[PDB]
RNA sequence: AGGGAAGUCGGCAAAAUAGAUCCGUAACUUCGGGAAAAGGAUUGGCUCUAAGGGUUGGGCACGUGCGUGCGGUUAACAACCAACUUAGAACUGGUACGGACAGGGGGAAUCUGACUGUCUAAUUAAAACAUAGCAUUGCG
RNA sequence: UCGUGCCCCGUGUGGCGAAAGGGAAGCCGGUUAAUAUUCCGGCACCUGGAUGUGGGUUUUGCGCGGCAACGCAACUGAACGCGGAGACGACGGCGGGGGCCCCGGGCAGAGUUCUCUUUUCUUCUUAACGGUCUAUCACCCUGGAAACAGUUUGUCUGGAGAU
RNA sequence: GAAGCCAGAGGAAACUCUGGUGGAGGCUCGCAGCGGUUCUGACGUGCAAAUCGAUCGUCAAAUCUGAGCAUGGGGGCGAAA
């Protein structure tokens, strides 16, 4: 796993051919939100604020890039 | 303060072995566990690693010499009549 | 001259408030990337075409 | 034990001029009470280095160029043939005939004292730490000096240890059972 | 002869005693004698050799030892090699 | 709490291939982990010195990192230290100007012997 | 399983010097020539060329494996044979 | 119970001693030992007292949280934190206080083997064997 | 190309022999009546091969910076050589780290409750693999120390350069 | 509680004394392990073709021990019974 600190390096790698899948986590309470995209080698987690802007990065992210909502509880 | 009159090095052997044995290998342990002045750096740092093998912690220089110190008068007196031979063979 | 224990400490409390100035500039530039995330998005587009 | 404690092999080298060869290491061989020296020289027909192991003698050290020849020096380290020595030096690991590597005067604290030469036959007049007189070849090759470590019986062993210690190494027969301890069938002398 | 040359240089010359130091006047070309103990290493001897016929200082082998040399000189530490910069009142560089 | 542990291995005897330690799970449990070996340094080759800016890995590890990480930018970086380095230099350059000042000994030598003999 | 070797697969086994060739063969050189013209095996080239030899220069001429194995089965060979 | 080896070939067996603190400890000796020699005083509980530590923190003149130029060694002071030993005293229960457990009987000598060690698995563990030291012989 | 040869090199000789020696690489959670570092899910690593993309280097052709110890994502390297690792005893005390043991506060649960006990007990965890910031020795630069200094429980270090 | 080291007190010095430090020894009490001294011991067609109990020796080493390997009866091995 590796941890992105650049909007514009985790843009290249959700735009990369590899990138299978990306989903949200939120964390309520330490308030953050964290965007987990899955490619070949290394899961890339970019680690933001909570915001309207953390949102709104959906946008900017790839439409065929399969993303979706880290649920309560994982059910196996 | 001198903890022991005449044993001294030779007091871990406690009553056994003998006196004169103990006598004997007293001088032994004592000049082959003694530090010796290093004829190359000049420090006070020369100490028996093996069986006639002296080495230096300064300089790192190892040197063969005796079993128990680090030079033999046989080996000295060697060397005295060396350089006198080596004087009159090149004279 | 041969420092003192204050100074030491001194000297340590600025190297750690040195590295939290450090952590909280990379968590500015990160939060003004997020804030100009679509031109970044713009301008990956663009060097791909 | 690593190597064998020999000389380099006679060649034309050491039969007609010197070669020079660096101690880099003296070193502990079990079971033998004297030191041994790694010495490297150079293969003069090939550029790869030959690393030797000889008997130190005393006052050989690391780093220390040695010189092997006809016309090498009369320093401690040295090894030259007996005719190019004078008389009354001593000397170490001396062959028996020239190209054995050596063979006499090889322990602790011993050496091997040249008496005389005669030239007109080539023959040495050597004197062995035994009190023996034997007369070898003059081209028969010595390292000059008394071989490293003597004094070293002088110390008493004082525990069966320290005698199992150096007996275990050296392979030699310890304990040592009388043979009047035995039973008749055992040895002559038992009973 | 020279133990006491040198002792009397000691009281009124400048001296600079180390190897480091003795670099330094060597380099600085003020240094008049360097003295080199027997017991200095081959390679620095050579070194220092090389330095003094570069900047044309005269050397003087002294037959002692690093300490023996520092005893010389009247310090408690040994010396491997020391450089004179002023003679004072001794014929110790008149040789 | 079970705070006891067992070899994750089949081999029962300490040996210096048998090296655990002890780990907490996100489950909860106490449990062993097997390690290998530490890292042995590099060393100088002249004086044996550990050599600096050089990890201390298996043998077979220095093969998965890059040039620059395993060696020093200079002459004999990663083989020989810097005072080895210098040491070699010097004693280089100091033996091979006193041959040429023995060569040029030599041939005024061989000069002064043929002007004796003509 | 068991780890590979380097230089034991890809371009070392594909392709071959034409030295190897020759002593593969066992032909001398104008008679490698001859059949190579004659059979139409062709000069090649790899990506890399210290992958298959490291005294390889920019004159190495190379060849495939499998061309000089066909060649190994050419009926001309045993006629060479038998008119030296 | 009383006596205390009167038993028995023979103190066999059992009993007695035992931890810790303090006082003190002979001959002989290879000077290292003997030695925990011998012979003595004490030990519970409770309530206190005393001693033994760590971390942080000094005034001016300028440039501006650091850089100098100074000035001072009563910080010999404050604030906070911390654990286990040792010593002393009073009070108090008692037939017991190392309250179970755990845990040397000691001494005067003689013979004997120097000591540590080893053997007759399945009747003998020893003055037997080995050991270090010493002496002799053979071998270039 | 006298086309059917020539040159270079020396080091020898093969196999077996260790589920405790050496050795490339896997962790966590869950799952069966019975297997699990093997299955399932997630997250990794090693070895070998082929060939792309990005980035790097280059018109001063094979990088730049730092006095130095050296650093940085790269940053040519055959034959033939040198070196390091693999690769190493026993014992003694000292220091750092993990785990365990112990103490206090808090939430939740359980027990005790004639009387007392803001009580007693239980859960409160974070793997491999990576990033980043630091950690005894040692090394480098300045400078030149007796009124000797630094320093460990343990007396070693220093004009061969200490504080 | 051996060398080595520190401090104080004397000695012209070598050394002497005192208080510490240190942690040597085929040293010592003793747990496990290894062994096998004693007991009118248990057991004696036994739990056992040599076991059980108490007591005992030793316990940092000439200590204990696994696997692999070597030595084979005219033999081996044997701190020797
Ligand atoms: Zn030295
Ligand atoms: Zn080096």
């Amino acid at each position: 796993p590796q941890e992105v600190s650049d909007i514009k390096k985790f843009i290249e790698i959700c735009r990369r051919k590899d990138a299978s899948s990306a989903r949200i986590k939120k964390n309520p309470k330490t308030q953050q939100i964290k965007f987990k995209v899955r490619c070949q080698r290394f899961l890339y987690t970019l680690v933001l604020k909570d915001s309207d802007k953390a949102e709104k990065l959906k946008q900017s992210l790839p439409p065929n890039l399969q993303i979706k909502d880290v649920p309560k509880r994982n059910k196996r | 303060s001198k903890r022991t009159k005449k044993v001294g090095i030779s007091g871990k052997y406690g009553t056994r072995y003998g006196a004169s044995l103990r006598k004997l290998v007293k001088k032994q342990e004592v000049t082959q566990h003694a530090r010796y002045t290093c004829t190359f750096c000049g420090k006070n740092s020369v100490r028996r690693t093996a069986v006639g093998i002296w080495s230096c912690k300064s300089c790192k220089k190892t040197m063969a010499g005796g079993a128990y110190t680090v030079s033999t008068p046989a080996a000295a007196a060697m060397r005295s009549t060396l350089r006198r031979l080596r004087e009159i063979t090149e004279a | 001259r041969r420092k003192t224990k204050a100074e030491r400490n001194r000297i340590k409390r600025r190297k750690e408030e040195e590295r939290k100035r450090k952590h909280e500039e990379a968590m500015k530039r990160k939060q003004q990337q997020l804030e100009q995330a679509k031109k970044i998005a713009a301008e990956v587009e663009e060097r791909e075409r | 034990r690593k190597a064998p404690a020999k000389f380099r092999p006679l060649d034309y080298a050491e039969r007609h001029g010197y070669i020079r060869g660096i101690v880099k290491e003296i070193i502990h061989d079990p079971g033998r009470g004297a030191p041994l020296a790694r010495v490297v020289f150079r293969s003069p027909y090939k550029y790869k280095q030959i690393t030797e192991t000889f008997i130190a003698n005393e006052g050989m050290y690391t780093g220390q160029f040695i010189y092997a020849g006809k016309n090498a020096a009369l320093t401690v380290g040295n090894i030259l043939p007996l005719s190019s020595v004078p008389e009354g030096t001593v000397v170490s690991n001396v062959e028996e005939k020239p190209g054995d590597r050596g063979a006499l005067g090889r322990t602790s604290g011993n050496y091997v004292t040249v008496v005389g030469h005669n030239p007109d036959e080539g023959k040495t007049r050597i004197k062995l730490p035994s009190g023996a007189k034997k007369v070898v070849p003059s081209s028969s090759r010595g390292m000059i000096g008394i071989v490293a470590g003597g004094g070293r019986t002088d110390k008493p062993l004082l525990k069966a240890s320290r005698a199992k210690h150096k007996f275990a190494v050296k392979r030699n027969r310890w304990p040592k059972t009388r043979g009047v301890a035995m039973n008749p069938v055992d040895h002559p002398h038992g009973g | 002869s020279i133990g006491a040359k040198l002792a009397l240089v000691i009281k009124s010359g400048k001296v600079v005693l180390g190897y480091r130091s003795t670099l330094k006047a060597l380099r600085s070309g003020k240094a008049k004698l360097i003295l080199i103990a027997a017991n200095t290493p081959p390679l620095r001897k050579s070194e220092l050799e090389y330095y003094s016929m570069m900047s044309k200082t005269p050397v003087h082998h002294y037959s002692g030892t690093n300490i023996e040399l520092g005893t010389a000189c009247g310090k408690l530490f040994r010396c491997s090699t020391m450089a004179i910069l002023d003679a004072g009142d001794s014929d110790i560089l008149a040789d | 709490a079970p705070t006891r542990v067992t070899y994750r291995r089949r081999n029962p005897y300490n040996t210096t291939s048998n090296r655990t330690r002890v780990i907490k799970t996100p489950g909860g449990q106490l449990r062993v982990l097997h390690i290998k070996k530490r890292g042995t340094a590099p060393k100088c080759g002249d004086c044996g010195i550990k050599l600096p800016g050089i990890p201390a890995l298996r043998p077979r590890e220095y093969a998965t990192i890059s040039k620059p990480k395993k060696t020093v930018q200079r002459a004999y970086g990663g083989s020989r230290c810097g005072n080895c380095v210098r040491d070699r230099i010097i004693r280089a350059f100091l033996i091979e100007e006193q041959k040429i000042v023995k060569k040029v000994l030599k041939e005024q030598s061989q000069a002064e012997k043929k002007a004796s003999k003509k | 399983g068991k780890a590979k070797k380097k230089g034991k697969s890809g371009a070392a086994r594909n392709y071959m010097t034409r030295t190897q060739a020759v002593k593969k063969l066992q032909l001398s050189l104008p008679d490698f020539r001859k059949l190579c013209i004659w059979k139409g095996i062709y000069p090649r080239e790899p990506r890399d060329r210290r992958k298959v030899n490291k005294s390889a220069t920019a004159s190495t001429t190379f060849y495939y494996t499998k061309d000089i194995q066909y060649l190994l089965h050419e009926p001309l060979l045993q006629k060479f044979r038998e008119q030296k």
